[PDB]
């Protein structure tokens, strides 16, 4: 009778979930943005005050994308000139404006086209990577010092990652890492001169005569490396007369007989670093801890300060190896590892000792380490309720383990289960968030007497408009397969019967360590199909699925496209036995590493599902890059693992196509998974004579986020599913 | 008197179309040397004997030189019809001249050129569409209109060359292409003297 | 009731059509292959005899595409390893086998890897191409003579062409010609230094791991073209000791003052040859008569022996000049030529004067020119009951110009009115070929007395087979508009009855100079529509198209996409008034230009059309080469027709497209028209919020020829007409 959640409202955004994102200056004071205005806000009282406001941004004279604050509060960074490169990467302008005398720096300024820059953790220095090289400022008004002389394009990077690295390793674009009381800095250096390229054409505007090549040094499976290294400098010995010096820091013995990755640069101290480093064959990994000498200027790294980790069943860690939390003194520090049963969780170490002792025991898994004090340690676990889908707050006593206390378990139990904090300074306050089953909620508590000071958004105006909406409604539940317990979910119409008979749709992604079934409150593109077209939406977790234990993580190890595949067809055939669904109208979809599990479904043979749509698939896995596809598959040679290479790949099913629906979709500027992917995909089945539909975006990367790409893409998808139901 | 003949034997040689002329009036000379100090492969004189014009008097005694081929021998010649004669260069018989074809023994303080080179064809281009393709052929003992561009030399055979007239030119559009040949072993010269010479005004005599 | 012709039969290729191909070596004997065996056969009486056995063929070893004969009959070459580069250009490797002594020649062996062989016309002389450089063999068994050396891989081609040369100029890749008596050679030569390079991506097979990336010498409109010189070397005096030397032949002084292409070589005696020029601007052309000066050795051409042809209305000829033929003492030579009302006919010049003098006149064009003999000369028109469509062959008296013969009007009235002509070496035998409205027909005629000899092919054995299967009928008639009459076809269904309504499709190329009516007997797509489908399939000749006059093949001159577009949805109108059309389902397809006029006429707004598909199509007039391009448009350039250029873009009427239905067809590896024409047109319909259809096909050319990708095409094709219907 009432309106329903239609995709114009998916599309236009007119329901909006409003947010309240904050930045911690002091142990006491936090920064917000409102109207336009930078405001201060005490903690303790709820007082607030104004720190910049918006008619001075007016007289800039251009449009400012983001600003940054120096941590004594006496300059602030401007942002403009904003143009996209990859995923974490761009290239902007800068300029800084003083506010204590309220005026604009016009003396040696930042230079156009600068691809990093950041602020040191006291004082007021600056550093910028510019044309791959590295430059110092101590002081705004004065000059800038070059500490790199050898950056190239393509070739040799100072301070910024490459492909590989910015993808798979760091998730990040910056390689620079300032000392605790900003005295050193510290960064690293890749060398790409005999990586591979790969070439795709870029067609531009309308008025461009000729298309354009792009070249981007990408390594695929078995192909060669590039090469790291190590460098810190002093930053208070800086002298215009003479060039820095830079001293380098050396693998250990065990990593320079082969390849070697750097995974995690860590400061422990003002005057002590860590590193860490993993072999090309990702089941060996080794911890460095290194010093500093005052008679030498040199930094010494010894045997007896070495730490090792390696698996037998499989990588280490759930991608890569986590990071280390010191101690004050930094005599010591806490770290999460795989215990003999195969759950995660923290243990403490000692610098010299080579054992350590385990602090924490159970059928589950501990997410991360939030904070540290000289008393209480503070992580995130998904213990309550035996619940892996849950995330909540704990903390433990450092004289006494056996004490532990849940600070979110209570706070309201049918509305927020999915939990995140951020902390100040000295950890005296923290915010939580709960995107929670039902709305988000954001509150502010203080750790003295765990007190709950005030709430600071609600989403009561979101409530409102939709007590007018039909909405659907989300379950949560679990099947038994060979006495073990696999996680499922189900997005359910309105007004639903157990009597009547539904079609159903099946979203996948099954990557290794992934979650699909959670708690978490979302409006998507499955929020139209249930609320309009009364269509039921699943989603399933088997093997290969994370934050349940290495025996089911690790099942699919050197066996990628076998067990995921099987286990998502069984799951079908268990939610037919159901009543209320129809087994003639069953679909399936997704999108990556969900399009490859896609094909090989539709191709396997098995007459349970009608119509599938893949977005963007993998085919054949030696054409992926190297450090995902080797940390599961292994080198594609003959004395090791190529044979299930070759069985693995789509092109090999193209016979039994024939019996379904197939529509394929992929951009032709992918940089990620790349257009050969599809294009080998259509030639196989115009071979063999498969009737199928296919469709193309022009200058589209893997996301497809351009407003008109992301409108045409959804549109085109809902008439498909309407006519295969 | 004392007329030198040096600048014949200094520096780089021209190209055919661009040749040098020398005149000589009231100095004493001596031919003997000059042919000597050449290997002379031809010798021919018209309208004097040879030994007539190297001891006698004359009243202006004028001496073009060029560089030319070896190979091409035929086409320099009293009747021929060959792309020498129609735009490079043309030779005159209004006075008894001799034409000498010698090679430089190379001992001498001569820099060889680059290459040999000649102008294949010059015309004036005009009409209603640019159609009525005019030739122009150079008149004896004068200048080809061509020669203003590629004073020196062509980098390579078949360039191709345009150039806009002006009204007391004559008007239109010149065009011209050149030919180029691969250098001997050795320089290869040409020399044309002609005199012009009276009986009571015989100011230039042998020495 | 009886069986229909299906998609099946024309994918299969069920009923075929039976050729008779023959070459003539004399006056009175041809060659013929019957069951892999090469028969002489003798005119006058039919006798047969055996000129080699298919026994030999096996004893070579490899598989032999083709065969080559000398004029003398002495030695036959073979030819292996055939690899395919463009539409008329390939590489492969060659064998000589000697008939009189029978055996194969193993002493100095044509190279691998060869680009073009050709005899000559007299004896057993050879030159080939290889690494582009030109080689001569004056006797098979000895050592080759080398004549160029400035050869070098896509910047300077001699004696083969280049892209742009070979599609749209000489639709050949040779540019080597003989002599009448073989004593001279004439070729050649491009420079490509600063021609831009297009670029694509090719994938080649599975195994592949990076793609590859072609780049090809390509001229757009308003880029930078190739240059053209013409050199003549003497094959008599020929020595090992020294190099060959050649004469150049420079272009007349009307041409140098700007760009300029190369258009027609002939030779007119022993010692003559003809050169053609035409300038950039594709209006104004010239002609020029050389000779041979034996004093000299050098060519000499003449200002008074040259002829000028010049256009107003447009530009000169149908697609270049035509050739001339000259007479034996090469005084005198015959062309065809536009008179002063329009229409095509036959000029005969004096070598020294300027003047023509027309020999024929009428309403009607004269096609071509077939073969002069001292009394007589034969050519073919369409001047037989005023039909554009028809051909004809006819004799003309050179004593006597009133008296003039058709050779084929009344051989057979019915089921034959197209004609083709193959006549031997001194023109006294000739071949008819019929492709008439009937089934195909072959005979044999004699030109002493104009009497039939025999009955070579009469197609009786698929006459039976089509007994028994329905099939549809043809129907050519013409309409009036604006005082002038147009001609147009129909195919239609078996058993057709006026009183009921039928569907429409519309199949249109509408290129200038083309016809798309006409008498021709074919099976092909249509076919199966109207058989089974019981589809109307209309074809429509407007402004633009040949054969009709200069009034109306140039009334689109610098004016494309305007009155052609508008001739098409015209008919379209006259088409449903008929009365036997529903109004409600008409569609329309085309290629290549044809898909360019699609997309303009759906994004009109007419109204009158449904649906629409378009394969391979032009989008942007600065996309597509220039030879080509600036023949009917002209320069893009401020102070020549730019406003045109971008008025007639396929991309500006992207709005339209709301109220139909739109297929969109494109190959990846398509060198004519790039898939930067598909992807431009894709993204300006996305940017406005059109739905629509694509598929791409990979590593597929421009007309998609694979036996593998011609099958889908058209199953693709079927289900969107048989839906929208
Ligand atoms: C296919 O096309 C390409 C490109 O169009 C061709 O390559 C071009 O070749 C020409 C050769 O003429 C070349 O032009 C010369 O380039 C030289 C580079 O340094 C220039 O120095 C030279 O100028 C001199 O020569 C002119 C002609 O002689 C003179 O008129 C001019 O004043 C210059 O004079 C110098 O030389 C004389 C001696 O001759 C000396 O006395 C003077 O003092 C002075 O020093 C020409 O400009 C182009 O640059 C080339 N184009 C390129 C490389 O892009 C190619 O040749 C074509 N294919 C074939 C097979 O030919
Ligand atoms: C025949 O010519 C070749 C090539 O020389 C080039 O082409 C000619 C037409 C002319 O224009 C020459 O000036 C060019 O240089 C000669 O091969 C060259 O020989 C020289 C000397 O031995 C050697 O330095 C070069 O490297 C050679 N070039 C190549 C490409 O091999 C050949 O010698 C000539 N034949 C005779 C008999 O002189
Ligand atoms: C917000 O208000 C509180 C109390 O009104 C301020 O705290 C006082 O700050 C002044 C000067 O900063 C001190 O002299 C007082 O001793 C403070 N009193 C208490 C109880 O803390 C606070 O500074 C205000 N903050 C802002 C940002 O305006
Ligand atoms: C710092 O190092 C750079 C390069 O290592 C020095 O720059 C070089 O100086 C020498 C001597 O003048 C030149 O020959 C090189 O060409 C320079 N290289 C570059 C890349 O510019 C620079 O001089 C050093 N600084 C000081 C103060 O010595
Ligand atoms: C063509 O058929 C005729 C059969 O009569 C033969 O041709 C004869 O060839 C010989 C040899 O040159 C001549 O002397 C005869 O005069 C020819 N006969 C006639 C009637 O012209 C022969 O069998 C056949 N030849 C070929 C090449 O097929
Ligand atoms: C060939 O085409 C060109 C281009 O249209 C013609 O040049 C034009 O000629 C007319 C007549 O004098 C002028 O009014 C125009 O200004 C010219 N256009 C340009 C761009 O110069 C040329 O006349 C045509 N040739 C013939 C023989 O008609
Ligand atoms: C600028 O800040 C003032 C301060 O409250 C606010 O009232 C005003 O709305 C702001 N302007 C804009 C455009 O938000
Ligand atoms: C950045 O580019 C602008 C545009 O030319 C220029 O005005 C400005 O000075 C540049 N910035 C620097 C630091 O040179
Ligand atoms: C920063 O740390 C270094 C390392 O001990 C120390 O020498 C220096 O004095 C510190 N700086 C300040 C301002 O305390
Ligand atoms: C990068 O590696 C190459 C060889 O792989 C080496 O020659 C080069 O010196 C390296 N770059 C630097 C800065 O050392
Ligand atoms: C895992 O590590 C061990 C110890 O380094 C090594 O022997 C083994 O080969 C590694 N796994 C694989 C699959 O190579
Ligand atoms: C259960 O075990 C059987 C046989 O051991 C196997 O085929 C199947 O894949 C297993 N299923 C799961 C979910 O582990
Ligand atoms: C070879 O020729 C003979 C003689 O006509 C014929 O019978 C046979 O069928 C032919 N075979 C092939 C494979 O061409
Ligand atoms: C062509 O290639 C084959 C195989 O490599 C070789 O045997 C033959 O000699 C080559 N042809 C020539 C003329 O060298
Ligand atoms: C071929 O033509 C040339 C050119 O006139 C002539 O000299 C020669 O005699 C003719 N015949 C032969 C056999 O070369
Ligand atoms: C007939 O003339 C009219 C009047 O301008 C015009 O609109 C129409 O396009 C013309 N049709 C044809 C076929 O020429």
């Amino acid at each position: 009778s009432r309106k329903t959640y239609t995709l114009t409202d998916y599309l236009k955004n007119t329901y909006r979930l409003k947010l309240y994102s904050l930045r911690w200056i002091s142990d006491h004071e936090y920064l917000y943005k409102q109207e336009n205005n930078i405001l201060v806000f005490n903690a303790e009282y709820g007082n607030s005050s104004v720190f910049l406001e918006n008619s001075t941004f007016d007289e800039f004279g251009h449009s400012i994308n983001d600003y940054s604050i120096s941590p004594d509060g006496q300059f602030i960074l401007l942002e403009y000139n904003y143009v996209k490169q990859w995923r974490h990467s761009y290239t902007a302008s800068y300029d800084i404006y003083d506010l204590n005398k309220r005026q604009l720096i016009t003396e040696e300024r930042i230079p156009n086209n600068t691809q990093w820059v950041t602020w040191s953790p006291v004082g007021h220095k600056l550093a910028y990577v510019w044309n791959n090289d590295i430059y110092v400022k101590i002081e705004p008004n004065l000059p800038s010092y070059r500490i790199t002389w050898t950056g190239k394009e393509d070739i040799i990077y100072n301070g910024i990652t490459d492909w590989v690295y910015e993808e798979e390793v760091f998730s990040a674009y910056s390689a620079l890492w300032w000392s605790p009381n900003g005295t050193f800095l510290a960064y690293a250096q890749f060398n790409d001169t005999e990586v591979p390229l790969i070439e795709y054409s870029f067609y531009s505007d309308e008025s461009l005569q000729y298309p354009k090549t792009v070249r981007v040094p990408y390594p695929k499976a078995g192909a060669v490396n590039p090469t790291v290294k190590f460098f810190v400098v002093n930053t208070d010995s800086l002298s215009s007369v003479t060039n820095a010096t830079s001293i380098q820091i050396t693998a250990p013995a065990s990593m320079l007989i082969g390849d070697h990755y750097l995974c995690d640069v860590t400061w422990a101290t003002q005057e002590r670093i860590s590193l860490q480093w993993l072999r090309r064959i990702q089941n060996y990994s080794v911890m460095d801890i290194c010093d500093y000498d005052e008679s030498s200027g040199r930094w010494n790294c010894l045997v007896a300060r070495q730490h090792i980790e390696m698996s037998t069943t499989g990588w280490v860690g759930r991608f890569r190896p986590s990071e280390p939390h010191f101690t004050l003194d930094g005599n010591s520090f806490y770290k999460i590892i795989s215990n003999e049963e195969g759950y995660r969780h923290i243990c403490y170490f000692q610098i010299d000792k080579k054992d350590c002792t385990f602090i924490t025991k159970g059928t589950w898994e501990v997410i991360g380490i939030e904070a540290l004090t000289s008393d209480y340690l503070y992580y995130i676990s998904n213990e309550y309720k035996g619940m892996p889908g849950g995330r909540n707050l704990y903390k433990i006593q450092l004289s006494d383990y056996t004490k532990v206390t849940c600070l979110s378990c209570e706070l309201n139990p049918e509305r927020c289960q999915y939990y995140s904090v951020s902390f100040s300074k000295e950890a005296k306050y923290y915010q939580l968030r709960c995107s929670g089953p039902g709305l988000p909620l954001y509150t502010l508590h203080s750790s003295v007497n765990d007190k709950g000071l005030r709430v600071l958004e609600d989403n009561s105006a979101l409530d409102k408009m939709l007590q007018n909406v039909q909405m659907p409604s989300k379950k949560l539940d679990f099947i038994i397969l060979n006495e073990t317990k696999f996680w499922y979910q189900m997005i359910l119409p309105p007004h639903f019967d157990k009597s009547k008979k539904y079609p159903l749709l099946l979203d996948v992604y099954a990557g290794p360590c992934s979650q699909k079934a959670d708690t978490v409150f979302r409006l998507n593109w499955a929020t139209y199909l249930a609320s309009t077209e009364n269509i039921i939406v699943a989603s399933f977790d088997g093997r290969g699925s994370g934050y349940q234990g290495d025996k089911i993580m690790h099942a699919i190890n050197r066996r990628l496209g076998t067990f995921e595949v099987e286990d998502q067809i069984e799951a079908a055939r268990q939610f037919s036995k159901m009543g209320f669904v129809d087994n003639k109208r069953i679909a399936i979809w997704g999108w990556s590493y969900g399009g490859y599990v896609t094909s090989m479904v539709l191709g396997s043979g098995s007459g349970v599902f009608k119509c599938g749509i893949a977005v963007a698939p993998v085919s054949r896995w030696e054409y992926y890059d190297s450090v995902y596809t080797e940390r599961y598959m292994g080198l594609p040679t003959p004395e090791d693992n190529l044979d299930h290479y070759r069985n693995s790949t789509v092109m090999s099913r193209a016979e039994n196509f024939k019996q379904v629906e197939y529509l394929l979709i992929h951009g032709t500027a992918d940089d990620n998974v790349h257009f050969q992917q599809s294009a080998q995909i259509s030639k196989a089945l115009v071979d063999v004579g498969v009737d199928f539909q296919a469709m193309w975006y022009t200058d589209e990367d893997h996301g497809i986020a351009s407003s008109t790409a992301h409108q045409h893409i959804y549109t085109h998808m809902s008439h498909f599913i309407k006519q295969c139901f | 008197k004392e007329c030198d003949f040096t600048p014949m034997l200094v520096g780089v040689p021209p190209q055919v179309y661009n040749f040098k002329r020398l005149v000589f009036t009231n100095c004493n000379y001596n031919l003997t040397k000059l042919l000597s100090l050449f290997m002379v492969n031809e010798f021919s004189c018209n309208g004097i004997s040879p030994d007539a014009i190297a001891r006698g008097c004359y009243s202006s005694l004028t001496v073009d030189y060029f560089a030319y081929p070896l190979s091409m021998r035929s086409y320099i010649q009293p009747g021929s019809a060959g792309d020498i004669s129609l735009y490079n260069y043309k030779q005159s018989f209004a006075n008894p001249t001799c034409r000498v074809l010698a090679t430089a023994p190379a001992n001498l303080t001569l820099t060889k050129p680059s290459a040999y080179g000649y102008f294949q064809k010059c015309s004036r281009v005009s009409g209603e569409h640019n159609s009525v393709e005019t030739p122009l052929y150079i008149n004896p003992g004068e200048y080809s209109i061509c020669r203003s561009f590629s004073p020196y030399g062509f980098s390579e055979d078949g360039e191709v060359f345009r150039r806009q007239l002006t009204q007391y030119e004559g008007g239109g559009i010149l065009v011209g292409v050149g030919a180029k040949l691969a250098m001997t072993d050795k320089l290869e010269m040409g020399f044309i003297i002609s005199v012009q010479y009276g009986t009571d005004t015989n100011s230039v005599c042998p020495m």
